[PDB]
RNA sequence: AAGCGUUCAUAGCGACAUUGCUUUUUGAUUCUUCGAUGUCGGCUCUUCCUAUCAUACCGAAGCAGAAUUCGGUAAGCGUU
RNA sequence: UGCUCCACACAAUAUAGAUGGAUACGAAUAAGGCGUCCUUGUGGCGUCGCUGAACCAUAGCAGGCUAGCAACGGUGCACUUGGCGGAAAGGCCUUGGGUGCUUGCUGGCGAAUUGCAAUGUCAUUUUGCGUGGGGAUAAAUCAUUUGUAUACGACUUAGA
C-alpha cells in the first residue's frame, strides 16, 4: 500500500557512558514501542541500520548505511545496547535507525 | 510518535513539563507548547514571587546589560526553565533547543492542530490536594510581562471560533456514529466482532 | 529486610561438670533471617543473664507463622527505643492480619515520626487486642465502627506513555 | 491523624433553595440571591431530605477537617442572610468636634461621606459596595446601620467605616474618638 | 423551588466491594473485598478466579462497580457462595468495561491471516456506512 | 529573672549565671608573596552591607498635649 | 540583452535526520464527556471512562494490462462558486461540472535469473545553466556642498 516498513523505527540515544567518560564502541537504541527490557529480549540481535544521505555518489547510489546489530539490554525502558561495525558519528544522537525483523526466531 | 508533537501548557507544572520536553528534544522529538501563560508552579504566587525577585536582583555588577537576562514572557520563563536541563552550550544541546518552540496563547497554525498533556506534569495528577500552586500569568505580569490581557483578548477570541468547530463537530460525529450503528446486526458487523473490532 | 520473620531462639549457657543441664533461655525475635536471629538473642541475653555467645550456646532455631495469616486483627506493642537525648517506652497500634507484618509497620513507623532506625528500637511485647473496647487509639478505632464504608476521591492514573491525548480525569 | 470521614449538617429553611454546583454554592431565598465559590476546601456536599444538606471530608488531616466546618458556617450565614438579613449597628463617639457622616454621590458610588473627625479638615470617603444599604437611625444620636443580604459584605463595609477613622500620632486610649462598631445583628429578629 | 445538589458519586471501600486487580500474581482477575485494614489497604479474595485470601495495598486495586452481599471478615467458602449466588463473574462480564478488556485480548491475538481479513471486512462495512451518509 | 522602676520582674532596665553572632579592634598562627603585590593618611569617585541617625508607614510606653523612649517593615533616599 | 515571475529540463549543492496520518472545543478534577427528553436548569434519565492497546487509513508490476457486476458512492487531479480566518492570518469550510482510480463483489493475463541478505535508492532544500510564456524599466556610495553635527568615521542638508 502506502506504508512498507519492514523494520521497525528506532532513535540512536548516546554511547554507552559513565557520568563524565563514554564508550563510543557502544550506542545506546530507543526502540519504537518498547517500554520494558523483556521486551526489549525480542530485539536481541537483530540488525540494525542507519541510512544516511552524500552528495558524492559511491557506487552508483547517493545513500550510504552503517550496519549494527541489538547485543543486550539497557536500563528499564527497553533501551537497547547495540554495537555497529563502525561506530555512529555522535552527531546522529536523536537520529533515526532502522531496526529489522532479521535474523528471525518468531 | 507524531512529526510535531503539541502540548497545550495550561494545567502543567513547569519544572516537570521542562524535564520531558527536555528529554524529548534530546531523543530528536519536535515539541511545539502553547498556552504557557495557564503553566503552573508548586508553592503559593507570593512564594515563588519572592523567588523571582531574588533571580531579579543577580546581575553582572560592572554591566547590566551582559549579565543574567530577566525574560518576563511565561513562555521565556519556560524556556528558561528547559536551559538548565540541556547542555545548551554545545552544538547537541543548540540543535535540541532548535526542536522547541513555545508560545503564550494558541497561534496559528496550532490553534487547529492538535493538543496534548503530559500526565506526569499535569499539576492535578501530581500535587496533592490542598497545596497551593501559582499560576504563570499571574507571576509573569508581577514582575513586569505586559501582555495578559492581550493574550486573553485573543485567547477568547479563539475558544469562540473553536467552541463552534466542536458544535458541527458533534452534529457530523453523530451522523457518523448512527450509520455505524445501524451497520451493527449485520453479516460483515458480526464477523468483525468476532475478530474484535 | 523483604518481610520480618518471627523467630523462637532457644538457648543456654554451656554445660559445665559442676552444673550440667542449664535453664534452656528462649525469646521471640523479629529479624530479616536467622543470622539476625542469633545475633540479636546473644544482644538481648547480654541485658539479663552473666552469659554471652562464647561461653553459652543456641540449641533450638525455629521459624513461627501466623496461626491465621489471614484475619485481620488490632495489635498492640509496646516499644522501648533511644532518642536522641533519652530513652522512652511507648505503646502504640497496628491494625493488621499478622504479627510480622505489623513489626514491619512499626520499624517504619519509628523512623518516620521518631527517626528512630532499627538499631534504637526495642520490640517489648506484640500483643494483640483480644476484644474491641481495649483499643485506646483513635487511628485503630475508627476503623471498627460497624458498616465502615469509604471512598477515595482523586484517582491518578499512571499513565504508559509519556504523550497522552484526552485531558485525563480523576473521577473514582 | 487523618480521620476516615468528618460530617457536617446545613439546615434549609421553606423558603430558600440551595443549589450547589461543583463547589459554587448559590442560596436563593426571600430578601435575593446569594452566590460563593467554594472551589479551594475539596469538600463533598450532598443533600438529604430538601431541608438538610450534609458536606463531607474524606480522609482528613486537622488543617482540612477545621476546613470542613469553616464552609458550614459560610453556607449557614449566606442561608441565614437571606432569611433573617444582616444589620450592623454603630455608634459615634467623639470627645469634642461632632462627627459629621452623610451619604454623598460622585458619578454613582454613594460614598459614606465623614466630615469634622477631630477638627480634620480632610474629606473621608468609604465607598459603598453593591448590595449594602446605609440609613441613618433615629430615637439614638450619632448612629449609623448598615444593612445588606451577605455577612461578608456588611462586616467589611463596617471595618471599612471603622478603620478610616484611625487617630494618628497620639495615644489612642485617650483620644478615643472614631466610628465603633456597637451591635452585629439581622434586619428581621423581632 | 428544589435544593438540586449534584451527588458526585463514588465506588465505595467495603465489604462485598468487587476489585479488578491490575499488579501482582493476578493482574486481571476478579476478587471481593473481605475486611478494609486501613486507608490504603484491604482483605481481598477471588476463590471463583483463584486469587487467594491477601493483603493488599489499594493502589494495586481498581474497585468496579460491582457489589454483593457480603458479612465483614466472611471465610472464603463463605465468599465463594455469595460470589455465585450474587452472579459477579456474570455482571461483570455484561459491561462494557469488560468487554472492551476481552476486546483488546481478542485483537491482540489476532494472526497474520485473521488481521488482513479484518482489512478485507472493515473496507466492506465502510462502503455501506459512506453511502448511507451522502445518500442522508 | 534576684532586684530597680511610688506599688509593679519583664513600659524602660536588670545582678548572679549562661547561649551565641561578627571579622570594621587587638592578640594568636606563619599557609601565599623576599629574581618586590608600591607602605600611613587625606583628596576624588562608584558600588555594596544593615547592626536605621534622618525621612515613609506602623506597633508599644511609667504615650493627656508637646517633646521623648522602646520596637517592627524598610538601605528607596540623604547623612554637612 | 541586464532583472523578476510561472512552467519543465540537466547538472551540482546540502540535509540535527519523512519512510501510512501533528487525528483541533472549552472548563472541572471532592468532577466531567456523549445521547435523549422536558417546564430550559447549577434540570431529569441513560451511557462512558478505569488510557492512543484508540480512531482513520491500510490488498494490486513501491502497486501493472484488461473483462464484467453492484452502486451513485469514496478518493485524487487541475478548473471552479461563495464565505470565513491578521496572534505568526497564508489555512479552513464550501459550491458546480470535467477527468481518472476504486480492493464493494466476480474473473482473465503478466511478474521469475536482484540467483539464499546487502538503504537496495522513491525525499525536500539551495544553487547555477537551458527552453518557452508574462511583467517592470531604479537607486545608493564616493567626489562637491551645509553646519541643527563632528577627533576620524558617522550624522544632518543642497546640487541636472
Ligand atoms: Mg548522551
Ligand atoms: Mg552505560
Ligand atoms: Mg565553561
Ligand atoms: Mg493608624
Ligand atoms: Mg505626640
Ligand atoms: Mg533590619
Amino acid at each position: 500500500a502506502e506504508s512498507h516498513r519492514l523494520y521497525v523505527k528506532g532513535k540512536h540515544l548516546s554511547y554507552q557512558r559513565s557520568k563524565r567518560v563514554n564508550n563510543p564502541n557502544v550506542s545506546l537504541i530507543k526502540i519504537e514501542g518498547v517500554a520494558t527490557p523483556q521486551d526489549a529480549q525480542f530485539y536481541l540481535g537483530k540488525r540494525i541500520a542507519y541510512v544516511y544521505r552524500a552528495s558524492k555518489e559511491v557506487r552508483g547510489s547517493k545513500i550510504r548505511v552503517m550496519w549494527g546489530k541489538v547485543t543486550r539490554t539497557h536500563g528499564n525502558s527497553g533501551v537497547v545496547r547495540a554495537t555497529f561495525r563502525n561506530n555512529l558519528p555522535a552527531k546522529t544522537f536523536g537520529a533515526s535507525v532502522r531496526i529489522f525483523l532479521y535474523p528471525s526466531n518468531i | 510518535v507524531e512529526p510535531v508533537v503539541v502540548i497545550d501548557g495550561k494545567g502543567h507544572l513547569v519544572g516537570r513539563l521542562a524535564s520531558v520536553v527536555a528529554k524529548q528534544l534530546l531523543n530528536g522529538q519536535k515539541i511545539v507548547v502553547v498556552r504557557a501563560e495557564e503553566l503552573n508552579i508548586s508553592g503559593e504566587f507570593f512564594r515563588n514571587k519572592l523567588k523571582y525577585h531574588d533571580f531579579l536582583r543577580k546581575a553582572t555588577a560592572f554591566n547590566k546589560t551582559r549579565g543574567p537576562f530577566h525574560f518576563r514572557a511565561p513562555s521565556r520563563i519556560f524556556y528558561k526553565a528547559l536551559r538548565g536541563m540541556v547542555s545548551h552550550k554545545t552544538a547537541r544541546g543548540k540543535a535540541a533547543l532548535e526542536r522547541l518552540k513555545v508560545f503564550e496563547g494558541i497561534p496559528p497554525p496550532y490553534d487547529k492542530k492538535k493538543r496534548v498533556v503530559v500526565p506526569q506534569a499535569l499539576r492535578v495528577l501530581r500535587l496533592k490536594p490542598g497545596r497551593k500552586y501559582t499560576t504563570l500569568g499571574k507571576l509573569s505580569t508581577s514582575v513586569g510581562w505586559k501582555y495578559e490581557d492581550v493574550v486573553a483578548k485573543l485567547e477568547a477570541k479563539r475558544k469562540v471560533s473553536s467552541a463552534e468547530y466542536y458544535a458541527k463537530k458533534r452534529a457530523f460525529t453523530k451522523k457518523v456514529a448512527s450509520a455505524n450503528a445501524t451497520a451493527a446486526e449485520s453479516d460483515v458487523a458480526k464477523q468483525l466482532a468476532a475478530l474484535g473490532y | 529486610m523483604a518481610h520480618f520473620k518471627e523467630y523462637q531462639v532457644i538457648g543456654r549457657r554451656l554445660p559445665t561438670e559442676s552444673v550440667p543441664e542449664p535453664k534452656l533461655f528462649r525469646m521471640r525475635i523479629f529479624a530479616s533471617n536467622e543470622v539476625i536471629a542469633k545475633s540479636r538473642y546473644w544482644y538481648f541475653l547480654q541485658k539479663l543473664h552473666k552469659v554471652k555467645k562464647a561461653s553459652g550456646e543456641i540449641v533450638s532455631i525455629n521459624q513461627i507463622n501466623e496461626a491465621h495469616p489471614t484475619k485481620v486483627k488490632n495489635f498492640g506493642v509496646w516499644v522501648r527505643y533511644d532518642s536522641r537525648s533519652g530513652t522512652h517506652n511507648m505503646y502504640k497500634e497496628i491494625r493488621d492480619v499478622s504479627r510480622v507484618a505489623a513489626v514491619e509497620t512499626l520499624y517504619q513507623d519509628m523512623a518516620a515520626r521518631h527517626r528512630a532506625r532499627f538499631r534504637s528500637i526495642h520490640i517489648l511485647k506484640v500483643a494483640e487486642i483480644e476484644k474491641t473496647a481495649d483499643v485506646k487509639r483513635q487511628y485503630v478505632k475508627q476503623f471498627l465502627t460497624k458498616d465502615l464504608k469509604f471512598p477515595l476521591p482523586h484517582r491518578v492514573q499512571k499513565s504508559t506513555k509519556t504523550f497522552s491525548y484526552k485531558r485525563p480525569s480523576t473521577f473514582y | 491523624m487523618k480521620y476516615i470521614q468528618t460530617e457536617q449538617q446545613i439546615e434549609v429553611p421553606e423558603g430558600v433553595t440551595v443549589s450547589i454546583k461543583s463547589r459554587i454554592v448559590k442560596v436563593v431565598g426571600p430578601r435575593g440571591t446569594l452566590t460563593k465559590n467554594l472551589k479551594h476546601i475539596d469538600v463533598t456536599f450532598t443533600k438529604v431530605n430538601n431541608q438538610l444538606i450534609k458536606v463531607a471530608v474524606h480522609n482528613g488531616g486537622r488543617k482540612h477537617v477545621a476546613a470542613l466546618r469553616t464552609v458550614k458556617s459560610l453556607v449557614d450565614n449566606m442561608i441565614t442572610g437571606v432569611t433573617k438579613g444582616y444589620k450592623y449597628k454603630m455608634r459615634y463617639v467623639y470627645a469634642h468636634f461632632p462627627i459629621n457622616v452623610n451619604i454623598v454621590e460622585k458619578d454613582g458610588a454613594k460614598f459614606i461621606e465623614v466630615r469634622n473627625f477631630l477638627g480634620d479638615k480632610k474629606i473621608r470617603n468609604v465607598p459603598v459596595r453593591d448590595g449594602v444599604t446605609i440609613e441613618f437611625s433615629t430615637n439614638v444620636k450619632d448612629e449609623i446601620v448598615l444593612s445588606g443580604n451577605s455577612v461578608e459584605d456588611v462586616s467589611q463595609n463596617a471595618a471599612d467605616l471603622q478603620q478610616i477613622c484611625r487617630v494618628r500620632n497620639k495615644d489612642i486610649r485617650k483620644f478615643l474618638d472614631g466610628i465603633y462598631v456597637s451591635h452585629k445583628g439581622f434586619i428581621t429578629e423581632d | 423551588t428544589d435544593s438540586i445538589v449534584k451527588a458526585s458519586n463514588w465506588r465505595l471501600v467495603e465489604v462485598g466491594r468487587v476489585v479488578l486487580i491490575k499488579k501482582g500474581q493476578s493482574a486481571g482477575k476478579l476478587a471481593a473485598i473481605v475486611e478494609i485494614i486501613d486507608q490504603k489497604k484491604v482483605l481481598i479474595d477471588g476463590p471463583k478466579a483463584g486469587v487467594p485470601r491477601q493483603a493488599i495495598n489499594l493502589g494495586q486495586v481498581v474497585l468496579t462497580p460491582l457489589t454483593f452481599a457480603l458479612p465483614r471478615g466472611a471465610r472464603t467458602a463463605t465468599v465463594s457462595k455469595k460470589w455465585a449466588a450474587a452472579a459477579v463473574c456474570e455482571k461483570w462480564a455484561a459491561s462494557s468495561w469488560a468487554k472492551k478488556i476481552a476486546q483488546r485480548e481478542r485483537r491482540a491475538a489476532l494472526t497474520d491471516f485473521e488481521r488482513f481479513q479484518v482489512m478485507v471486512l472493515r473496507k466492506q462495512k465502510r462502503y455501506t456506512v459512506k453511502k448511507a451518509l451522502a445518500k442522508a
